[PDB]
RNA sequence: UACCUGAUUGAUUCUGUCAGCGCGAUAUGCUCAAGUAAAAGAUUAAGCCAUGCAUGCGAUUCAUUGAAAUUGCGUACGGCUCAUUAGAGCAGAUAUCACCUUAUCCGGGAUGGAUAACUGCGGAAAUACUGGAGCUAAUACAUGCACCCCAGCGGGGUGCAAUUAUUAGUGUUGACUCUGAAUAAAGCAGUUUACUGUCAGCUGACUCUAUCCGGAAAGGGUGUCUGCCCUUUCAACUAGAUGGUAGUUUAUUGGACUACCAUGGUUGUUACGGGUAACGGAGAAUAAGGGUUCGACUCCGGAGAGGGAGCCUUAGAAACGGCUACCACGUCCAAGGAAGGCAGCAGGCGCGAAAC
RNA sequence: GCUGCGGUUAAAAAGCUCGUAGUUGGAUCUAGGUUUACCUUGAAUAAAUCAGAGUGCUCAAUACAAGCGCUUGCUUGAAUAGCAUCAUGGAAUAAUGAAAUUAAUGGUUAAGAGGGACAA
RNA sequence: GGAAACCAUUUUUAUCGCAUUGGUUUGAACCGGGUAAAAGUCGUAACAAGGUAGCUGUAGGUGAACCUGCAGCUGGAUCAUCG
């Protein structure tokens, strides 16, 4: 059992923050190579250049071939996959287009049945995808 | 003995040249006592002795002002200077309980406090600063 | 510049301390007066607060005391000749404070005479000068003679010192600090800070 | 910073000014002199919300440049002038004397008097010494130093100072049975009658005082201006009488 | 409002996480009848800056009311930013008997010669550059107008402050080598209104300027005690390092520095080292209770002005809308030279998800 | 997870023992008819923010205003609470100290704690 | 008597050179690990006594799962067998 003296304060003090060490989200957050790790570098939000788009094989028991972009953020230069949302959009995205990109959702976790696709595009070309969907606005 | 480094010394506020004394022959050199004061009443050493100290409460230029500690002495290796040790508890509000914390306070101790040894208690008074790290000085001992 | 901050220091543990911030002008030193002997020479040194310094380059004469006789004459500083922080200091007659030196002894026999009608281990086979005269053997009414008889009701003085005067050349202590208040304002040796200062002088001598 | 500082601002002044908080970034800083920043008040500050005499500051400086204001019977034009506790103010132009005052809150009044309250004043013993030439003299906690002061006056006791004459008329002592004003603290603007000293040697000593209500508390020396002896105060003091209301006590008078 | 719900199984109960769910911060999509308060280039690039401004206003008026100039004062406040920084810095309490101070308060303390504008001669491509020549002003420059010693007839000294040495104890503080009274010298350069407009009736009264000493107040430098992030894949660390004596420097104490000497000093109660996408606090978000996280930012304290370093003036600066040098990067040149510092306001380029 | 988690099988008891630092430690001194630690109350404790009275800025966030007579005026509100240091009282609880000419001269008991001796 | 340029020296010391050392990032022939992927080749290791019970430690060997030796465990396929 833990100790319970009245003069015990260091030692619960120092195991409870040798504890925290193992616990998933305190050293996620606490690390130090967060920001390495992460392509975002700590932020919501990036740029990037589109080099390529791919067709990715949904996950088992789904079947179809997700359309997903592989971009070039500006910030960092780091290369990514960015899933493209709403029908017909990837007609949008010609290589060597400037892209908005954000997260998916879960904090740098696939999502759904998209293997390893973790970011999502937002606006391509400064255009909104959602608007490009809705045909609110056209290809500049 | 009192003389055994390579200067003289001497209280500054001592005339040991006055006429009238040096005419009758008087040996009774007087001695400058500052009455330490806060209740702190000055050792038969100091009083009464032959050794010069210029930090010294009684036999020297130091004056006794600030915060009064008490506190175990350490170790007594340097030159008329000791380690005392505070011990105290510390309170972390989270745990509800103390935890054991120290610090070293090095005091000068006068020669009047012949009888230093590490384990007995010290009262400490604080003191214009002495040297690098020397701003107190032991004023009583408890034992 | 020069700087006696605190910083720049180890802590009492050993640690390096961190620079807390760019040399602060309170906080400077400027260099060492360093005084020797020779022609008066005295700088002013502006210092904080509009106050100002006197630091001597070159110091002479000294406004040396006589603690015991209670008397201040200017005589000149004409030799150092023992120093307890470096012996450097009296090979290059560095006038420091506390530094022990020699001073000439004609002031204070002229005041000694002037003030106590009587002679002050004089030669025993020169007769007094004109000089010495004048206010040795001078003649005045009983009157006057009256506060002399009075003064010289105490009046012997020690062995040790008479042998200095003899030679001339009185050992003191300088008491103040040329670099600092400009002048080398000393005061004699006597008795048994006479003794010990002696007694080293003349074991560095024999060394 | 590299020297001294000049401005004061609006929330750093003291709370006992009541300055509106989006009333202006700065506030009238008091000038060095009798008193001491947080207790004094600036009479450009006394002008323009205390009587009103001022709409704004160009206004205040408009009237005090006129020269119609006396402190301490002596013509100010310094809208920055540390006018602080037991300090006179007379408008002879529109004839209005007041004497600076603690509200029971902790706060300056305007506490109107005549001309015989105007022509004098009290002041506390800061400490006695002995200027050159082996003359006596006295300090006063405003600065205020008189010399050749009678020689039974000691720390900590009044003397009533006449403006008029600049000399020193009586000697209230600081002693067991004296009304005696409350400055600083929480007790700012509270007056009770001395009682018990605990006496600290090496640290502010302190002081019992009950009211006339009977409500008992303590302070520090340095907090304790003596205001008369017995019960009597020697100057008027603002409606209250120095005496605490409770907040139940102060909505019950308000209906 | 002290709360849960979906998902592992043919079905069941658990462990356990993932997801949902409320608030807040930042960015962004679509959309937005008018009005009121109101944050706002902190996040990364303490990156670079065109252009405009941000510090100028009693004595001295032969220019035409007051220009120009000389003095005096201020520009060390205010404003901006958070790079550095982990016994640094800050908070509370507390010393400074170890110290320094303009502005503001209280007490005491009608002397001569030269220099500008002004006139003119000029140099340079270029500066808020300047040399000569003729004057010519001052709150500028200068000059200042009862005790001790000898002899009790008479001669001198004694203001304040101040160096040293000495004497007795007119006051305190808990305690004073503190403040006063004296004694002996000596330099010391600091000070005890040659100021402006004046008014009333030889007698008065102002406003102003200058000026030292003592005490305040305000400000600052240092000292003490307690608290303040992570890390052992950092366990031993430290050699001016710990202390003693004599000095030097400073405003003052002090290994702050020097000479000689001793071997000391910190540490599992976590020393030392490393990291911080770290200025500290007052505080902010969430929130039964206990807490978890943050706090560049309007107030307080600290630091910096592209990076360093060194200084002048001063009461106050190691100042940068002051100078001097080096490094990085620019600007104008007639190539001989001359310059610059927006992390002040407004704007520009870059950087970026991100700010008029 | 201090309040407040879990470790037979779901993740988790070191193979076992000795041991320094650390943590925690049996009962027992006035019941009746000198030091500390701790608790209570005060002192010193910038505002702005948070909690908190009043007031129709039309409400509210806000703000700290305002409200009556009559002209030469009276009264105003702009509150109240929010580690270390010092002092006062309390003497349970937990540590700590006393002694190895007269007087009761001065050592608690011996743990269903522990150690050691002896027996067979 | 005051004094500018200049000279020498002391101190604070920017800055520049090698040299050592700490920290971050990074190219690389080739050699390896992990993971993922609706329908690749070889076998049958484990789950029933899974067809040689399984597993732990250790050592050797074999295309591969794995096999074998020694000592353990039941999480065994026995809570038991008569004195």
């Amino acid at each position: 059992g833990k100790p319970k003296g009245l003069c015990t304060a260091r030692k619960l003090k120092t195991h409870r923050q040798e504890q925290r060490w193992n616990d998933k989200r305190y050293k996620k957050a606490h690390i130090g190579t967060r920001w390495k790790s992460n392509p975002f570098g700590g932020a919501s939000h990036a740029k990037g250049i589109v080099l390529e788009k791919i067709g990715v094989e949904a996950k088992q028991p789904n079947s179809a071939i997700r359309k997903c972009v592989r971009v070039q953020l500006i910030k960092n230069g780091k290369k990514i996959t960015a899933f493209v949302p709403n029908d017909g959009c990837l007609n949008f995205v010609e290589e060597n287009d400037e892209v908005l990109v954000s997260g998916f959702g879960r904090s740098g976790h696939a999502v759904g049945d998209i293997p390893g696709v973790r970011f999502k595009i937002v606006k391509v070309a400064n255009t909104s995808l959602i608007a490009l969907f809705k045909g609110k606005k056209e290809r500049p | 003995s009192e003389q055994t480094e390579r200067a003289f010394l001497k209280q500054p506020t001592v005339n040991l040249n006055n006429k009238a004394r040096i005419l009758a022959g008087s040996k009774k050199t007087p001695r400058y006592i500052r009455e330490v004061g806060l209740g702190f009443k000055a050792p038969r050493d100091a009083v009464e002795g032959t050794y010069i100290d210029k930090k010294c409460p009684w036999a020297g230029n130091v004056p006794i002002r600030g915060m009064i500690l008490t506190g175990v002495v350490l170790k007594n290796k340097m030159t008329r200077t000791i380690v005392v040790r505070r011990d105290y508890l510390h309170y972390i509000k989270k745990y509800r309980r103390y935890e054991k914390r120290h610090k070293n306070v090095p005091a000068h101790c006068s020669p009047a406090f012949r009888d230093i040894h590490p384990g007995d208690l010290v009262t400490i008074g604080e003191c214009r600063p002495l040297s690098k790290t020397v701003r107190f000085n032991v004023l009583k001992v408890n034992k | 510049g020069i700087s006696r901050d605190s910083w720049h220091k180890r802590y009492k543990t050993g640690a390096t301390q961190p620079v807390p911030h760019k040399k602060r002008k309170f906080e400077l030193g400027r260099p060492a007066a360093n005084t020797k002997i020779g022609a008066h020479r005295v700088r002013l040194v502006r210092t904080r607060g509009g106050n100002e310094k006197y630091r001597a380059l070159r110091l002479d004469s000294g406004n040396f005391s006589w603690a015991s006789e209670q008397t201040t004459r200017k005589t000149r500083i004409v030799d150092t000749m023992y120093n307890a922080t470096n012996n450097e200091l009296v090979r290059t007659k560095t006038l420091v404070k506390g530094a022990i030196i020699s001073v000439d002894a004609a002031p204070f026999r002229q005041w000694y005479e002037a003030h106590y009608a009587l002679p002050l281990a004089r030669k025993k086979n020169a007769k007094l000068s004109e000089e010495d005269n004048a206010i040795l053997n001078k003649k005045r009414s009983h009157h006057t003679m009256k506060k002399y008889t009075e003064r010289q009701k105490t009046a012997a003085v020690d062995a040790l010192l008479i042998e200095q005067f003899n030679t001339g050349r009185l050992l003191a202590r300088i008491s103040s600090s040329p670099g600092q208040v400009g002048q080398a304002n000393g005061y004699i040796l006597e008795g048994k800070e006479l003794d010990f200062y002696l007694r080293k002088i003349r074991a560095k001598k024999a060394k | 910073m590299r020297g001294p500082k000049k401005h004061l601002k609006r929330l750093a002044a003291p709370s006992h000014w009541m300055l509106d908080k989006l009333g202006g970034v700065f506030a009238v800083r008091p000038n060095p002199g009798p008193h001491k920043l947080r207790e004094s008040l600036p009479l450009s500050l006394f002008l323009r919300n205390r009587l009103k005499y001022a709409l704004n500051y160009t206004e205040a400086k408009k009237i005090l440049t006129q020269r119609v204001v006396r402190v301490d019977g002596k013509v100010r034009t310094c809208h920055k002038f540390p006018t602080g506790f037991m300090d006179v103010v007379a408008i002879e132009r529109t004839n209005e004397y007041f004497r600076m005052l603690y509200d029971t809150k902790g706060r300056y009044v305007v506490h109107r008097i005549q001309a015989a309250e105007a022509d004098f004043k009290l002041c506390k013993v800061k400490s006695v010494r002995t200027v050159n030439k082996g003359v006596p003299v006295l300090t006063t906690t405003d600065g205020r130093t008189i010399r050749y002061p009678d020689p039974h006056v000691k720390v900590n006791d009044t003397i009533v100072f006449n403006i008029s004459t600049q000399k020193i008329t009586d000697s209230v002592k600081f002693e067991p049975g004296n009304l005696a004003y409350v400055t600083g603290g929480r007790n700012v603007g509270r007056v009770g009658i001395i009682g018990h000293r605990e006496r600290l040697p090496g640290a502010s000593d302190i002081i019992h005082i009950k009211d006339s209500a009977g409500h008992s508390f303590a302070t520090r020396i340095s907090n304790v201006f003596v205001i008369g002896k017995g019960n009597k105060a020697l100057v008027s003091l603002p409606t209250g009488a120095g005496i605490r209301l409770s907040i139940a006590e102060e909505r019950d008078k308000r209906m």
